[PDB]
DNA sequence: GGAAGCCACATCCTCT
DNA sequence: CAGAGGATGTGGCTTC
């Protein structure tokens, strides 16, 4: 469906109220979990159609954007994410705006 | 030396010095294949720094990681170097090594080799956040094509 | 047409 | 497993 990035396929999920089950908001800032791994890993292989794709490898990806100051993780909280660029700037709604749409 | 080792070795502009032979295209910060050693004919006292550069048309002086070795009977054995920076297509570094004797020395290596991201490798008015997130995973497409 | 480059992962793996 | 990172394969895609 065109050129895609993880943290991009993951903020789709995050704006589709249909997802909520398995990856949703923590309402603290841009932080979030991975309440059901597996499913977000089935689902990002499908977008980039790699049937093996799992949370090992998706977390993989995670990981490698640590450095390039995308997403840190949470210290502690399994699952537990947290986007660290300027959503605000890039998108215009502070944390609140969004998570109340 | 050259016995023990056939093969291994490379002649410099430098008729005082070898060093060994590089690959022709190697991927970049990948760890290479043969540690690279800077061999001095003459009489280098051990300890003697010897740094190495590469560079050219494109990278006047590129990025490397471990160019800096010291000099021991005669050898300089570097630990894990290796070219961050790249070549450019199609093109190759010229390596520079610099032994800090006292006058300083320099050896050319030229056209030595090609680094690339994969190297050498097996032939083949309000929007919403649907509208603001696929402008944005495409901002590279069309950032580049209209500019 | 296609080889040569670039890019983001996809795999895989060792510990803790 | 979960989680940090390194080593290196993979497939998309632009450039010559």
């Amino acid at each position: 469906s065109g050129p895609i990035q993880l943290w991009q396929f993951l903020l789709e999920l995050l704006t589709d109220k249909s997802c909520q089950s398995f990856i949703s908001w923590t309402g603290d800032g841009w932080e979030f979990k991975l309440s059901d791994p597996d499913e977000v890993a089935r689902r990002w292989g499908k977008r980039k159609n790699k049937p093996k794709m799992n949370y090992e490898k998706l977390s993989r990806g995670l990981r490698y954007y640590y450095d390039k100051n995308i997403i840190h993780k949470t210290a502690g909280k399994r699952y537990v994410y947290r986007f660290v660029c300027d959503l605000q700037s890039l998108l215009g709604y502070t944390p609140e705006e969004l998570h109340a749409m | 030396v050259l016995a023990d080792h056939p093969g291994e070795l490379v002649r410099t502009d430098s008729p005082n010095f070898l060093c060994s032979v590089l690959p022709t295209h190697w991927r970049c910060n990948k760890t290479l294949p043969i540690a690279f050693k800077v061999v001095a004919l003459g009489d280098v006292p051990d300890g003697t720094l010897v740094t190495v550069m590469a560079g050219n048309d494109e990278n006047y002086s590129a990025e490397l990681r471990n160019a800096t070795a010291a000099m021991k009977n005669q050898v300089a054995r570097f630990n894990d170097l290796r070219f961050v920076g790249r070549s450019g297509r199609g093109k190759s570094f010229t390596l520079t090594i610099t032994v800090f004797t006292n006058p300083p020395q320099v050896a050319t290596y030229h056209r030595a080799i090609k680094i690339t991201v994969d190297g050498p490798r097996e032939p083949r008015g309000s929007l919403s956040f649907s509208e603001r997130l696929s402008e944005l995973e495409q901002l590279r497409r069309t950032a580049m094509r209209v500019s």
